[PDB]
């Protein structure tokens, strides 16, 4: 019925600037200039993700938050730049983090109601608003720790409607800081008491995607936000589109989440990089082509849906999709029936003549978990670097808490390849 | 693991609605159920279903004769130094409370007096005399994923988890008992600022500590209704609570399993599950499913 | 955000003298003043000015005095040369309590005065000699006075642990012993350098038959610049300091970290591969002992240059397949890398060439207490006779502190060995 999208810390603004003036393009629209293009649908429900003002303008229902400027004077002087709206930026000015602790509590705090208090306007502004999206990193803190506090505070104020994030878990290659399994672990655990859906975008999976299957050598953050941002135009397109679905995002919720913890999406992409149908499928269900680090074998999946795009035969398509769940019918939880969902839509993406993208509720996610928690454990063992958050306020325990929430979502995950 | 079923007689509101009584327990283990059916052409008939359990108590059973075949065996437990449980279970109005503490009020005829009062008489016993135990008590319930310290005022407390996982409940007060008498004191307090009606769990410790160590503890629940949406908080704690259980013989977590979660991991610890049953027509349905959820739990023995 | 730096007491002193001056080569300050990045380690005085944070002490003019004379002259404030008249007279005794109280506040108040023209100061970087009088007898008070005026800022300094060849004095093993007893609860992180490793290095490589003062220095200066320059340039490697030990100290334990620098080779390309692969030399150290021994805790790398990640890799790779990686058991197997494409730039009358390329790998080893024992062993033999101890209850210490002190050495041995798999 209507969205909201806060999108907050350096990765997050990057990351969402490209989903932005990504979808931007798809409906046609200019930096800030309206439809332009020869396309009719695009418009039916741009009021989902564009609350529309003055004259023709469509300005994005977006807040942009961060703790230091420089990240958003990036955005504004760059792709998109002038398409969001003025006071929807909120400064942070003062000192980063890249510790968890300093976000949710002391720097973080700090801002929180100036936030709180501008997602207020764009949400009671809303026709009928049907809940908020953010985009942030778990690793580092001006959005890994405002974020899951952001979120913390959106329901208690919107226990009604529902949280969905994009969340980009972080890797010992291609990282920035040695804490990083510290701010992770920190937030996995928020995740999964606020939220009703998290998408895992891995570090490591999207580094592995550009060398280990694209020639790419130097990955810049650049072509593998590309990889992100075409993802999740994927993974909304049935909410912005067609007059098929509609998708109440309720709906993907109540159908892809069989258990209560939230559990974690890995999504997956089919053609790549900065197409027959049986290729797509072959391509879409393939390890070596999922967003996160794991390899659904090691696991089986609870759910799992599917969206296709570009003018192809569903005959096909029903056919293929059903010949995958046979080649590896052995894969797919039998205990929960039609279990396997395809969409497809008729707009093509970017370039691509065809596309196809995947949301996956596997229980091999558990792998990612575990191998976070493995350089956690690993480090607050002889409490490594932890005297950085001590001092900000934090208690010891409050690490244990967290680890131990964690462990368990991995032993229940372990728990449901059952039959 | 034992699991045992009590059945309540009608009572009054009942009889005088007329209520028909659908249960017999023909044996000390085996409980029918007279479920009535109609056929397709509206013919009235019995499926009477059949359930055998560790033991069964009739209507006329007091809670004396069902303490002793439940919690009873397990209290020696704590004094070879584990760790004991002993749920109540079942439909609003089954006998949960009634059986745990005392008929309605009266303290001294439940299970967690009569427990205490065995408990004070091994403690004195020559076997265990050489140990130097300390006998304390505590009285929480859990209400929506919270917890509430019933002996100091519904005090609401933190639940914490290390990662090396143990749980630990800052601020629940102990208190040292070293009489029945006293025991009894701290159950008509606790009971007297609980959260009579369910929704919550309640649960009832009784601690021995001889050096700053705990020697042995048992936990005596009183759970909520098994038939606002906090049932879903009820439900998926009685869905924990049963897998925790099977896990002793041999999750998606709640409060109550992770505050009693201590109590299923070690080797030495044991469990009681009492299923109470009302006897009346109209909650068949309702008798069915708690008989339903305590076969599973048996099923792990 | 800023950056104080303190050399106290001769070896501190001509230290700092030889690398503030590689730090304004680097970035291009003429002597007399002029030419943020550049301002975490000065402060924009006058109108033309460019001034260091620096503040020196010694307990006799001489050494100072010289820096009152030759060209940088200029370059600091007066007040910043703190001089003491009446010397150290070699004895931790002496520099920690009778000759130093009468000078601590003199120093403590001007560092104040320093750091007050500095919105959210950092901590600050000490250099100071081991053995030696002042070196650690008033360092071990600085510390212990700037903890109670500065909290939290963290306090990293540079030692020089002693040689025989490049003349030590016979009590130097007590000094030694003795301040890093103190000085070790107040330090966060701590930076050793053998003066035999150095004076080694000069053989080998420089070429030098008999390798001076000002020699070494100029080497231990360019160690020093390759380590500091991650926060002076800025945006690089280790920013903010914190997030520079964060990542080599795991245990409170004021952990030292064992430095080796990359080319070192006499004017008058080597590979990316090349260079990494001499970091993994026990004869190019700055602290001798041996790592093949120990095993490694912590491993960073410092590089400066000409660089791409894409060899800097393949350059690990290859150091770990023909190598003694011996990673210690709780500890991933570290490797920050950190690239600052300001190329190293060399003193113009120096023994040292200009360079494509350099590294610096610090990492935290236990083979580094193979240096605590080889000290120890010396002190113990010596306070098996009260040796010359009587020349430190002479200024008014305690039998006691000196066991208590060698006590805390035998601790210290212990742990580094207790961390082992
Ligand atoms: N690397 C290096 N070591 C030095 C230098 N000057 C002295 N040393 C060493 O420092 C130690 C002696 O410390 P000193 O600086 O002479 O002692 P101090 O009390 O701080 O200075 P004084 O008051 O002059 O006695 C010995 O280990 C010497 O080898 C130097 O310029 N460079
Ligand atoms: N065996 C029994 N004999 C006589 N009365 C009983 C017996 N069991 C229960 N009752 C009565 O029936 C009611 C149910 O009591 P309790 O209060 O024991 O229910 P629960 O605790 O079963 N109900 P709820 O708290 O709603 O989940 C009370 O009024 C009791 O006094
Ligand atoms: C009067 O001038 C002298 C003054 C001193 C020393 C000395 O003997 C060589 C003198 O000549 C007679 C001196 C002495 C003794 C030492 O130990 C035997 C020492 O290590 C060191 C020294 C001399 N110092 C050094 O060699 C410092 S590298 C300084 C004190
Ligand atoms: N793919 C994606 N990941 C990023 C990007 N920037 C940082 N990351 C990852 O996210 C983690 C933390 O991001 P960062 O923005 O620095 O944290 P912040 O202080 O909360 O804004 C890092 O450890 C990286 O692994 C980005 O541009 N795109
Ligand atoms: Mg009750
Ligand atoms: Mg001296």
């Amino acid at each position: 019925r209507e969205i909201v999208h806060i999108q907050a810390g350096q990765c997050g603004n990057q990351i969402g600037a490209k989903f932005w003036e990504v979808i931007s393009d798809e409906h046609g629209i200019d930096p800030t200039g309206s439809y332009h293009g020869d396309s009719d649908l695009q418009l039916e429900r741009i009021n989902v993700y564009y609350n529309e003002a003055a004259g023709n303008k469509y300005v994005p229902r977006a807040i942009l938050v961060d703790l230091e400027p420089g990240t958003m004077d990036s955005v504004r002087s760059g792709p998109f730049g002038q398409i969001f709206r003025p006071d929807n930026f909120v400064f942070g000015q003062s000192g980063a983090g890249n510790n968890w602790a300093k976000g949710h509590y002391t720097e973080g705090a700090e801002l929180v109601d100036s936030v709180l208090d501008v997602v207020r306007k764009e949400s009671e502004s809303c026709d009928c608003l049907q809940g908020f999206q953010l985009t942030h990193s778990l690793g580092g803190g001006t959005g890994s720790g405002m974020g899951t506090l952001l979120i913390s505070k959106i329901r208690e104020e919107y226990p009604d409607r529902i949280m969905n994030t994009f969340s980009v878990v972080p890797s010992p290659k291609v990282s920035d800081t040695v804490v990083e399994p510290y701010n992770a672990t920190l937030s996995v655990h928020q995740l999964v008491e606020n939220t009703d859906e998290t998408y895992c975008i891995d570090n490591e999976a999207l580094y592995d995607i550009c060398f280990r299957t694209l020639k790419l050598t130097t990955p810049t953050y650049g072509d593998l936000n590309h990889l992100v941002s075409a993802t999740m135009s994927g993974v909304t397109t049935c909410l912005r589109f067609p007059g098929q679905l509609n998708a109440d995002l309720r709906k993907l919720a109540v159908n892809m989440v069989p258990f209560p913890r939230l559990h974690f999406f890995m999504p997956g992409f089919a053609p790549l990089t900065s197409l027959t149908v049986p290729e797509l499928t072959q391509q879409m269900f393939d390890a070596k082509n999922m967003m996160a680090a794991c390899d659904p074998r090691h696991g089986r999946y609870l759910t799992v849906a599917a969206v296709f795009r570009g003018r192809m035969s569903m005959k096909e398509v029903d056919e293929q999709m059903l010949n995958v769940q046979n080649k590896n019918s052995s894969y797919f939880v039998e205990w929960i029936p039609n279990n396997v969902k395809t969409a497809v839509c008729d707009i093509p993406p970017r370039g691509l003549k065809m596309s196809a993208t995947f949301i996956g509720n596997s229980t091999a996610i558990q792998e990612l978990f575990k191998r976070i928690s493995e350089q956690f454990t690993a480090m607050f063992r002889r409490k490594a670097f932890l005297h950085w958050y001590t001092g900000e306020g934090m208690d010891e325990m409050e690490f244990t808490e967290a680890e131990s929430n964690m462990n368990d979502l991995v032993s229940e995950y372990q728990q449901y390849q059952d039959a | 693991i034992c699991v045992c079923v009590r059945k309540r007689p009608l009572n009054k509101q009942e009889l005088a609605k007329k209520e028909i009584d659908v249960i017999s327990v023909p044996s000390k283990c085996l409980l029918l159920v007279h479920e009535p059916k109609l056929k397709v052409d509206l013919t009235k008939y019995l499926e009477n279903q059949a359930f055998c359990f560790d033991f069964a108590f009739d209507e006329t059973a007091s809670n004396e004769v069902v303490y002793r075949f439940t919690a009873r065996p397990l209290v020696q437990t704590i004094f070879e130094g584990g760790k004991a449980t002993c749920f109540a279970y079942g439909q609003t109005g089954s006998g949960k409370t009634h059986t745990m503490g005392g008929d309605l009020q009266n303290a001294s005829k439940g299970i967690y007096a009569m427990a205490s009062r065995d408990v004070f008489l091994l403690k004195n016993q020559p076997r265990y005399r050489n140990l130097n135990l300390e006998v304390y008590v505590t009285f929480f319930e859990i209400y929506n994923g919270k917890v509430f310290d019933l002996l100091n005022k519904k005090a609401k407390l933190r639940v914490l988890e290390d990662s090396r996982q143990q749980v630990q409940v800052v601020g629940l007060q102990e208190y040292l008992v070293t009489c029945a008498d006293d025991v009894i004191k701290m159950i008509n307090m606790g009971s007297a600022c609980r959260t009579n009606s369910s929704r919550s769990h309640a649960c009832f410790q009784i601690l021995l500590r001889t050096k700053g160590r705990l020697h042995g503890k048992f936990s005596l629940v009183d759970l909520a209704g098994n038939e606002r949406m906090e049932g879903a908080e009820i439900n998926k704690s009685l869905l924990a609570l049963k897998e925790c259980i099977r896990a002793l013989g041999q999750f998606r977590e709640s409060k109550l399993t992770q505050v009693l979660r201590d109590s299923f991991i070690g080797e030495n610890s044991r469990t009681c599950m009492i299923a109470m049953i009302s006897p009346g027509i109209s909650s068949c349905e309702y008798t069915l499913n708690t008989l339903r959820y305590a076969d599973r739990v048996k099923e792990l023995s | 955000r800023e950056c104080i730096s303190i050399h106290v007491g001769q070896a501190g002193v001509q230290i700092g003298n030889a690398c503030w001056e590689l730090y304004c080569l680097e970035h291009g300050i003429q002597p007399d003043g002029q030419m943020d990045s550049f301002n975490t380690f000065f402060s924009e005085t006058g109108a033309g000015k460019h001034v260091p944070r620096a503040v020196f002490v010694d307990l006799e003019p001489t050494v100072i005095d010289e820096v009152r004379t030759g060209t940088y002259r200029q370059l600091f404030h007066p007040e910043q040369l703190i001089t003491g008249k009446e010397d150290a007279a070699n004895n931790y005794a002496r520099g920690h309590y009778t000759i130093g109280k009468e000078i601590i506040d003199l120093v403590l108040d001007r560092i104040r005065k320093l750091a007050d023209q500095c919105t959210g100061l950092q901590g600050f970087s000490v250099f100071h000699s081991f053995g030696g009088g002042t070196g650690s007898g008033f360092t071990s008070l600085l510390m212990e006075r700037l903890s109670v005026d500065y909290g939290k800022k963290s306090k990293l300094e540079f030692s020089i642990y002693p040689a025989p060849q490049v003349s030590t004095a016979v009590v130097e093993p007590y000094n030694s012993i003795l301040t890093t007893h103190t000085t070790l609860e107040h330090s966060d992180c701590a930076f050793m350098v053998d003066n035999e490793a150095i004076y080694d290095i000069c053989r080998r490589n420089l070429d030098i038959e008999r390798p001076t003062y000002t020699n070494l220095n100029r080497l231990i200066g360019q160690i020093v610049s390759s380590i500091t320059a991650s926060l002076r340039f800025d945006g690089a490697l280790n920013v903010d300091l914190t997030e520079f030990q964060t990542n080599l100290v795991p245990y409170p334990r004021i952990h030292f970290p064992l430095a080796t620098y990359a080319p070192v080779i006499s004017a008058e390309q080597l590979s990316v591969a090349e260079i990494t692969n001499a970091c993994f030399e026990p004869a190019n150290q700055m602290v001798k002992c041996d790592p093949r021994h120990g095993k490694y805790m912590a491993c960073c790398l410092l590089y400066r240059g000409d660089v791409v990640p894409k060899d800097v890799n393949a350059a690990i790779a290859t150091i770990k397949t023909k190598r003694t990686i011996q990673f210690v058991d709780w500890c991933p197997t570290g490797f920050k890398v950190g690239i600052n494409y300001e190329p190293p730039t060399v003193v113009p009358g120096g023994d040292l060439a200009k360079v494509q390329r350099a590294v610096c790998m610090l990492s935290n080893t236990t083979a580094i207490a193979e240096a605590w024992a080889r000290l120890d062993h010396k002190f113990d033999l010596m306070y098996a006779k009260r040796a010359f101890v009587h020349w430190y209850v002479g200024e008014g210490m305690e039998e006691g502190e000196f066991s208590e002190a060698r006590e805390d050495m035998a601790a210290l041995e212990k742990d580094y060995e207790e961390v082992g798999v």
